[PDB]
């Protein structure tokens, strides 16, 4: 767990993924599509 | 989902295996979900164990398969709703139907891309966004500590 959160803790990850996980890259487009510049 | 990629050659044999498995965790789930709201009498404790393992397995499975063809978004949505009228629902039962339901309606967009869907399907998917948000706020200053964090990160996310 800590090593997860090593991996997505930082605050690049942060502002860049999903709070409730989504796994399938079809419903991570989805969301970090409304990611703008 | 790692072993249902269509450009390896096995996507019949687990797609098959895929739709017995997701067709016996649904049938069961109406068919329990049927007797557990009754709207007639109380409910007992080990059939709420059932439902909550089920629900588990479902939403589990509903985060990276599409469990669409199999509508349940009236099963969780009722369920929810029982929830609200009553108000002595299980916390972890509550907890996966608001996951489950997030799911859902994310699939349906998944599927609005194509172009292939009329405008009623678009419409559809407002009317279940609109009726979702509203459920998730009172979800959101509830007494349960772990229901209303779920309620914050689906609602945030949905936004």
């Amino acid at each position: 767990k800590l090593m997860m959160w090593k991996e997505t803790g930082g605050v690049e990850k942060l502002f860049s993924l999903p709070a409730q996980p989504l796994w399938n890259n079809r419903l991570l487009k989805l969301f970090t599509r409304c990611l703008t510049p | 989902h790692a072993l249902c990629n269509e450009e390896f050659t096995i996507f019949n044999r687990v797609d098959i295996s895929r739709s017995q498995l997701i067709d016996e965790l649904a049938d069961k789930f109406n068919r329990l979900l049927e007797d557990f709201l009754q709207e007639g009498e109380e409910p007992d404790e080990d059939d709420a164990y059932q439902v909550l393992s089920t629900l588990k397995r479902i939403t589990a499975f509903h985060n990276a398969h599409d469990l669409s063809k199999w509508d349940l978004f009236a099963c969780n949505y009722k369920l929810l709703k029982t929830g609200i009228e009553n108000g002595d629902m299980p916390e972890q039962i509550v907890i996966h139907a608001l996951q489950c339901t997030h799911y859902v309606i994310l699939w349906q967009l998944a599927k609005i891309t194509e172009s292939s869907s009329t405008k009623e399907d678009l419409l559809r998917l407002k009317k279940q966004m609109r009726v979702f948000c509203q459920i998730c706020q009172h979800y959101l200053t509830n007494v349960n500590t772990t229901v209303k964090e779920q309620a914050f990160t689906i609602l945030c996310d949905i936004l």
